[PDB]
């Protein structure tokens, strides 16, 4: 939905 | 008397057709494979020994051999990859599955840390623990009234064990399966004791670590509130999953970041953005730079809350992994803010520490924050304010940076620094 | 503080 959010590095 | 067996001996009592000589043979494998130092579980796979132990496990009438070969192979499933895969091979899954209505608790809670063990493995081995029927039996055992009338050590398990059928992610686990054990998830979730409360937010955190669907699984059985008061703990082994979990749901959608700002989850982030534990740090910065992400209404919400300053403070000075978030944070931040939110970023001394971080041989860092400095110059231009914002990066030595990162390997960090000087810097 | 797999010693 919101493709500004990243997952964990 | 059963303390310090050789393998050969060991075979020799199982070998026998003495149901006795089995039993102290048995105990004596389960007592070599209890010691902390090189158990020889090489040794006694080779001596084929699994097939006897699995077979020991379906000997109702003599339960001592069920709990010492279920304690033998518990430990050597423990072990590698391919140690678990023998204690597999052997047939062990559905014999601890059968187990775990044994009318002797302390055999039961070893076939439950035996599945554990198994499924622990990784995903393979936990779904085919979830295809020999673990679960309906394993969530048996936790329906009781009250959880405070089971053993201390015998809900630890439980809890740890299931925990392990929610963790691994290529493939998730099933869907009817993370259903299944949910509603139970949520009471142990409110349970008193700081064992089961940590692996019951690891086990939430394994589920929420994956789409936006797996996510509202967990959302929308309201564990948010539960989880941010678990946040604010004494107890570090609790933060750190709670606040894993946390972070994990704020990566999905804006309306389920929403329900962890309204169960006020911002309010614990001054300390958490402090915490002296490095990773605990790292995560919540993550987190701040993940609501950030959100709507400005979300972006409000973090300035009200005060944690603008938090976020110059570890800009300015945490582990570089931390600072990376940081920067992320501010970037996100001013990709959604408004003009009034993006000053106030300013106003609260966001340059400088930005400035200093130009210094960071890390590559995407440099683009991070050349993109949060372009974004903010933007804000500058809509207030006829750009060049105030020029001298403030000139004195604190930011253009130094900028106007040496022309010189850059990467082709875009130079493409930005001279774009930076030749729009705000003539 | 999470380990996959838990050996017994007892």
């Amino acid at each position: 939905a919101n493709p500004r959010k990243r997952h964990r590095e | 008397g059963t303390v310090n067996w050789s393998v050969e001996d060991i075979v020799k009592g199982i070998n026998s057709n003495n149901l006795e000589s089995q039993l102290q043979a048995t105990q004596a494998a389960r007592k070599l494979l209890s010691r902390e130092k090189q158990p020889p579980i090489d040794n006694i796979i080779r001596a084929g020994l699994i097939p006897k132990f699995v077979s020991f496990l379906g000997k109702t009438d003599c339960s001592p051999i069920q709990f010492e070969s279920a304690w033998a192979l518990t430990n050597i499933a423990s072990g590698t990859s391919e140690q678990t895969k023998a204690v597999v091979d052997g047939g062990a899954i559905p014999a601890f599955i059968s187990l775990l209505a044994s009318p002797h608790a302390h055999i039961s809670e070893q076939a439950v840390w035996a599945l554990g063990n198994i499924a622990g493995d990784g995903s393979a081995f936990r779904d085919l623990v979830i295809k020999h029927g673990a679960i309906d039996p394993l969530l048996a055992l936790l329906a009781v009234p009250d959880l405070s009338t089971l053993a201390c050590g015998y809900l630890r398990n439980l809890t740890w064990t299931l925990s392990n059928l929610c963790r691994n992610k290529n493939p998730a686990p099933p869907l009817d399966a993370v259903e299944q054990i949910l509603p139970t998830l949520v009471r142990l979730l409110h349970h008193n004791d700081p064992e089961v409360l940590a692996d019951s937010c690891w086990a939430i955190s394994y589920l929420t670590d994956g789409p936006n669907e797996r996510i509202e699984m967990v959302v929308k059985k309201g564990v948010v509130p539960q989880l941010v008061k678990l946040l604010g703990a004494t107890e570090l082994p609790i933060v750190t999953p709670a606040l894993r979990a946390i972070g994990n749901i704020v990566t999905g959608t804006d309306e389920q970041t929403q329900k962890v700002i309204d169960a006020g989850a911002l309010a614990v982030f001054p300390s958490l953005l402090t915490n002296p534990k490095t990773n605990i740090q790292k995560e919540a910065t993550w987190t701040m730079s993940n609501i950030t992400a959100g709507r400005q209404d979300q972006i409000q919400q973090v300035v009200n809350h005060g944690l603008v300053p938090f976020l110059v403070g570890v800009l300015s000075k945490a582990d570089f992994k931390t600072q990376k978030e940081a920067a992320w944070a501010i970037t996100n931040y001013t990709s959604g803010g408004t003009v009034e939110q993006i000053v106030y970023l300013v106003h609260c001394g966001i340059i400088e520490p930005l400035m200093n971080l130009l210094s960071a041989k890390d590559t995407k860092i440099i683009q991070v924050i050349l993109d949060a400095i372009s974004n903010i110059f933007q804000a500058a231009e809509k207030l006829g304010e750009t060049e105030k914002l020029s001298i403030m990066i000139e004195e604190c030595g930011g253009l130094d940076k900028i106007e040496a990162l022309q010189r850059h390997e990467n082709e875009s960090v130079y493409k930005a620094s001279l774009n930076l000087i030749e729009k705000y810097f003539s």
